[PDB]
């Protein structure tokens, strides 16, 4: 199997420029999705970002025109921008990659924790 | 912190309950499931309030409750359970921990209450898993919800008697409904653990059983998201052909690939196994991509005391339960912070029952009726907590009491008489349900029955929306459509569930299973009587669509022949007739009559028993020629009339004999040529006969005319003695240049004829014009 | 009773080790192992005792030694093992133990040592069902023979770090293997545990992945009996073009597998896993069987030391090995009771060293290499047991000094620089080895390399005696084998491994990779050049095979009427030849000699740009008869010559510019008619203008003699009028006659030259007769 | 899965007439073939019997002629006759039933002690 290693937290005011950066391995497994989602201790998760790795994507309902993502195969990583933050945007955000070997698994990764004052 | 639910009792039961739901990467397990976990918390509750309010059972002895969760996983489950066994081995540790207190009853202030009984694993992974940690420490297990196949062994889970039928029954369930249906190609998606695999396997196997085949099988694992979801669907969709969908799943697992499926407009017909149940929470948000789903429960009947105490629930007066707090909160969406749904109460909202609380109700009567049975058998006198009751063997109550349970199921209804009773593998009755997702009421839906399987399966099309016939055909999924048997065949490769089909040979129809039938030699393939059809139409060759113009022509041209050489014979009193014989007249007349037989054998007569007379005609035609060129070549060579009369009668005969000699009437006939379209019916006994013939018959003029050809002159006649020579000698030429176009012919039998028939209708008027010449000169 | 290896020590580290193989239904477990059990138990106690005696690892605290036997089973593994967790939950539970002696150090006479580090779990089955286990307690584990799939992921078994590859690249190993010896057609044979499950699902993901397919998995559980075994070895053996066999079972399994198999007299190429290994125990028994396998082996290399120190014992001096005992009387087959053998010495007997032994030596000094991380993370200034050693948490040591692990292989050769550690998920790294079972010697049986798998596979047929070119082709298992690809096309039903061929139609060849190509129009279907042949030799029609004599014959014919003609004009000095005029006999000699090169040009004349010009002869040839009806008929009408002339020149000039100009030289020509095996090159332009011009020519032709007729007397002439006369007549009738199967054969084009030819002789005998007449009248 | 029951043990006088009875449930089991293994603790199993169940069985070493075996499918029961013992024959008898649901798994049953004096 494969692990998703993330980091890039930081702690900045609201309305700037953050970046989350999300790897894996590869162990001759072809990825098929790398996403990200959102989630809070004791809730559902919501999803905010994927990539298909062939150009489509797609995001939340609220962010369609914000939170661009670019993924890069050479390395299998993916690249989370974060210009226009709310003060609601607390949830812990968690990278994923779905990779199919007889079992269509879906490893997730230690999320980094993102906090916005007034 | 953790939450357990801890109620004091004489007799602590165990329980393990998935109050929470599959959680994200970050805690164990997050939202709280309303369905699987508080309904059936609530019952078993309920059971247990019922039976130490029960005289009849248990009238001394309380049964106490410690209940936990375990975030549907099995790590969590086992780190939770842990206490179960810590529970004994605390008492096992502390054998040899007496020194101060005293001997055998040595306390350190804190111990956990043993747990002689334990219900729970409504998962089968998290049943597999907690059933091993469960028989090391000599603890029975009683299941109600998991259903995995490799439960009925009791080599390794030999401490676990669960209340329901395993994945076999399931899966025979699941093939008859696919075989109801004639659906061949099926596509099949699992998941990751045991019960997944175990179903899978089984359905395959009931499937080869029924000769159904499934291309590929789809798997899901624990941790999943939305995009792995919409791959599997994009997987499904890769085959056009797969309309049917087997599913093997969870609950939440359905509803996410529910979501997917939605999410990308495709269309299935969903059949599931018990892990999709009756649920509103699965099909929530998807109800489009569930249209005419069937859905395969296990046997249940609702309960209508524990709907009322369910009913009449609130999070203050029920404070027992650790979890209710965040259910209310979940389910109305509101916090206690706010204090602000204190108001709200269950009993407006509408309940559904979940099918599986009579199962859990019926799994706590059992153990409760177990519990009794050793109270009856170790300590009969008394009633209360008894010296026996202290050490407590999970095998004796296990090979004794558990297995030997046979009661009537409590809360039944009065129609019905259920009764629960334990097979010899520990397991329940074999009996499910049938619903289908339709659309019942005008915007709401809601399960109907459709059927129901118990040793076999009953289903009516009646409440089926696109199985009735007035939704037209039913949603069918085939590799390859059922072509027109009568003119294409089926290969059989290397399979037995798909096929492909192809034209065979258009000279062969399609009878055998495997290979399109010749049906013999002469026949034509076709769907007349049996196999093909038999056309005799060949031996009767009359036609004459283009070919009557020549054939009247040479009828209208022996008829005038006829009528002339009747006014010549009627002019016998002329002077000029008088010069020549009575015979001559007689033996042209017998000749024209013998070529108006030929042309009239030749347009209507068959070719049965008349093919040997055509060759006698054929001979008498030539013989006719053959006579007059032997009276001309007689009266030229010196009573005489009688000898020449007697000559060409002799040579006549002479000849018919040959030809008849020559040809041998035997058996024995073509069965058919290269072509196949068109039988052949011919006289395919001996034609090389009748061309010797000929080629004799073609001599014997060429030998007469070279006979006749020595004198060029004739005295004893006038100017019409080399009007006849050239008449022979010109009928002597086109009959050996028309031998070449009677040869080139031999091919088919259309053509053979017709030259024959120009060749005789030209002979004949050679006669004529030559009977005519005498006529028109003394005309 | 049960046995347990205890040797003291400070910090005492655990063990699960298969001493006993698998047991009947009587007991757990019966007969020992000698490979797996005794072999790497001894390795492991070899470890331990270096390491102790190691200055440079853990100088100051000892390591003990806590054994135990699984029995290769799952539950009695896991019974045996509850002491690791017992020694653990009892200091957890005694807590709140403290009255009497103390507050946190309370004892109780009876304190099992705490098991900080456990290694074992041979068996992928039996590691899985013990890691739950030690996780629940905080106990790492370290594995040395489990290569199961489902210990990558560390969600689950979050504490296992084997120092052995996963089952991924075992599956990579097999399917290159198989693919190298072009092996397509595959079954496949399991066990019932994870083992066998993971490994076949991988195996048929790397086969689908490899174009390879497989039509039957058959599993086997863990209670088997020879009929089982047989039963599978006659499933396996209903499809014969299964000759290739894949094994996922055990060693014991894989025995009983070869053993029935034997029994049935079955062949069979038998490719295994890692648990057939070069073991001799498996293949005993069954030489025959196992001639020819192919199996693969986890890298390793054999240690001398441990070899010495396993040859050196006795039970006598072996006290500390519970099983060794039993161990010696099971391999030397006698009792201790009797006395009997306690002469015999291991020395003697050869020793085959197990190839995974090294592996749990390496692991066990990573456990150590952990332990003196810990020595350097929070003791680091004293040597012997600090107080931080007290508490052991399996958290820490295992994510920050198992994990972490990376140093010199123990007891590695020189010649190579082998280096332990851990890869990021807690794995080994993957590389392999091959072993083919050959007769190398001349009646004993052993195990050779063959080959490698490191990130690529290297395999040499010079050392495998099947592969080899001396034995011949090697055993190649496919269900179609490859039919000729010349006329035989294979088509593509719905799958991707198996086909099966046909010939398709003969008048296309076979090209493309899914139907038979056209080769266009015309094209003769073939494989000379590059896809088909064409043959051009419909145009050179020479042949005249049969009919030279026809051809000949009208040529001879020609010459002699040429001759006979020179002859005649040469004799114009008598006086019969001057009462006629000069014109007749040249325009006669040029019709002649037209006929004569009409007879010439219609066998060696092609047909590319020759037929209007053949065309234009035929008008010619028919205008020369023209001219001789109208001088005919002008000479019996009434300079005069002259004026004869003229008009036949006027009326031959007319019929051939009619005959030109009905003719349109267009192109355009047909493409090829339905049959398909020859090509035809044929003037296929416009035949309705020749049989227009014929008609009309025969048409004037009949005027012409209709006009001639009336004057039969011919009085300025002699006898010769009425002769040609004659022959003018007769020639009309044998045009007539032949007119109408000229207009029929028209539709075979063979038999076009032949009649042609047969007429043009036919006219050219009538004029030679015509013109001999007068010839032989003057003779 | 299923499992099997045994009947008619005991000790008996060595020559003379013993007679094992061995039944199971087939629950819907395709049960192919069925036998007898007999085995000592600590020890290996040796197949004494079996059935293939289409008319043809196999033996042991010992057990050419007599050791006479017959089973019934509509009890699916197995009875083996025994007419000589030897005092070897302490060990204990088991008998097994092989079905096939996608395992090919041999169920096996209790142990039935049969004593012979001299
Ligand atoms: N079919 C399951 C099973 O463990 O047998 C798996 C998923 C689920 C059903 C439930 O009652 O919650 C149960
Ligand atoms: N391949 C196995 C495994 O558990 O990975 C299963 C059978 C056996 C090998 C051994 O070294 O004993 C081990």
């Amino acid at each position: 199997q494969v692990q998703l290693v993330q980091s890039g937290g930081g702690l900045v005011q609201a309305g700037g420029s953050l970046r989350l950066s999300c790897a894996a391995s590869v162990r001759f497994f072809s990825i098929n999705t790398m996403g990200w989602y959102r989630q809070a201790p004791g809730k559902q998760r919501e999803l905010v970002a994927d990539i298909t790795s062939s150009g489509s994507t797609n995001y939340a309902d609220s962010g369609k025109g914000r939170f661009t993502i670019s993924r890069d195969n050479a390395k299998n990583t993916v690249y989370l921008q974060m210009n226009r933050l709310k003060p609601e945007d607390t949830a812990v955000y968690y990278c994923h990659a779905d990779y199919k070997y007889t079992t269509h698994n879906t490893a997730w990764g230690q999320g980094t924790q993102v906090t916005v004052s007034s | 912190a953790k939450k357990v639910l801890t109620l004091e009792g004489d007799l602590v039961l165990g329980g393990l309950f998935p109050v929470h739901q599959k959680g994200g990467p970050a805690e164990d397990c997050g939202p709280v499931n309303e369905h699987r976990g508080i309904q059936r918390l609530e019952a078993m509750l309920f059971a247990l309030d019922r039976i130490n309010r029960d005289p009849h059972l248990l009238p001394g002895v309380r049964l106490g409750a410690h209940i936990l969760d375990s975030c549907s996983k099995d790590t969590h489950a086992l780190e939770q359970a842990l206490d179960f066994v810590r529970a004994s081995l605390s008492r096992g540790a502390d054998g040899s921990r007496h020194i101060c207190p005293d001997g055998s009853y040595a306390t350190h202030g804190d111990a956990p209450t043993a747990i002689t009984g334990v219900i729970g694993g409504s998962y089968s992974d998290v049943s597999i898993q907690v059933a091993n940690l469960l028989r090391l420490f000599q603890i029975p297990q009683i299941s109600y919800a998991s259903t995995s196949a490799k439960l009925s062994d009791k080599s390794r889970y030999d401490y676990f008697a669960r209340t329901v039928p395993p994945d076999f029954f399931q899966a025979k369930a699941m093939a008859e409904i696919l075989r109801f249906f004639n659906w061949t190609y099926v596509s099949t998606v699992a998941s990751e653990g045991d019960y997944g695999e175990t179903g899978i396997e089984a359905f395959e196997l009931e499937a080869r059983a029924r000769n159904i085949c499934v291309a590929t099988s789809e798997k899901v694992g624990r941790a999943m998201s939305r995009a792995a979801f919409e791959g599997v669907v994009r997987a499904l969709l890769q085959k056009p052909s797969a309309r049917v969908a087997v599913l093997f799943t969870r609950s939440e697992d359905a509803r996410e690939l529910l979501a997917a499926s939605q999410r990308l407009n495709a269309s299935f017909t969903w059949v599931a196994s018990d892990g999709w149940g009756a649920l509103e929470s699965v099909v929530a948000g998807s109800e489009g991509a569930a249209e005419g789903a069937i859905t395969i429960e296990l046997a249940s009947y609702p309960i209508s005391d524990f709907a009322s105490y369910f009913q009449s629930l609130d999070p203050w007066n029920n404070s027992r339960n650790p979890w209710f707090r965040e259910f209310w909160e979940q389910r109305f969406r509101c916090s206690f912070r706010q204090r602000d749904c204190a108001a709200h109460s269950l009993r407006a909202v509408p309940f559904e029952q979940e099918s599986k609380i009579m199962f859990v109700v019926n799994a706590v009567y059992a153990m409760a009726h177990a519990l009794h049975n050793m109270h009856r058998a170790l300590c009969p006198n008394t009633t209360r907590l008894c010296d026996a009751m202290r050490p407590v063997n999970g095998r004796r109550l296990y090979k004794d009491f558990v297995l030997n349970v046979k009661f009537d199921a409590p809360f039944r209804p009065a129609d019905t008489h259920n009764e629960v009773r334990f097979d010899r593998f520990g397991d329940g009755i074999g009996r499910y349900n049938i619903f289908t997702y339709l659309r019942a009421g005008s915007g709401r839906y809601r399960y109907q029955k459709v059927g129901y399987w118990a040793e076999g399966l009953t289903l009516d099309t009646s409440l089926i929306p696109w199985a009735s016939p007035s939704a037209g055909p039913l949603p069918a999924s085939r590799c390859s459509e059922p072509c027109l048997q009568n003119e294409v065949k089926s290969v059989q490769p290397g399979e037995v569930c798909c096929w492909l089909c192809i034209p065979c040979q258009p000279y062969e129809y399609r009878l055998d299973e495997f290979t399109c039938a010749d049906c013999g030699l002469g026949y034509w393939p076709n769907a007349s009587l049996t196999g093909c059809f038999e056309l005799p139409q060949e031996y009767i060759r009359w036609g004459d669509a283009w070919a009557v113009g020549p054939v009247t022509i040479a009828c209208l041209g022996a008829l005038a022949t006829l009528f002339v050489l009747g006014v010549f014979v009627r002019h016998n009193a002329t002077p000029v007739v008088k010069a020549a014989g009575r015979e001559l007249c007689y033996i042209l007349l017998g000749g024209v009559f013998l070529c108006y037989c030929m042309t009239f054998i030749f347009i209507a007569k068959p070719s049965t028993a008349v093919c040997t007379l055509r060759r006698l005609g054929l001979g008498t035609a030539f013989s006719v020629c053959y006579s007059a060129l032997l009276t001309k070549t007689n009266r030229i060579a010196r009573a005489s009339q009688v000898a020449i009369c007697l000559a060409l009668i002799s040579g006549q005969l002479l000849i018919v004999v040959a030809w008849l000699v020559v040809e041998a009437p035997g058996t024995g006939k073509e069965t058919a040529p290269e072509r196949r379209e068109v039988v052949t019916l011919r006289c395919n006994h001996r034609d090389a006969s009748m061309l010797g013939s000929l080629a004799y018959n073609v001599l014997l003029i060429a030998l007469c005319t070279l006979y006749a050809f020595k004198t060029r002159k004739c005295p004893e006649n006038f100017n019409e003695a080399k009007f006849i020579g050239f008449t022979m000698y010109t009928t002597c030429i086109i009959w050996l240049a028309f031998l070449p176009i009677f040869y080139v012919t031999s091919s088919d039998y259309r053509v053979q004829t017709t030259t024959m028939c120009v060749s005789v209708s030209l002979s004949g008027s050679v006669v004529l014009g030559c009977l005519f010449a005498p006529k028109l000169h003394i005309i």
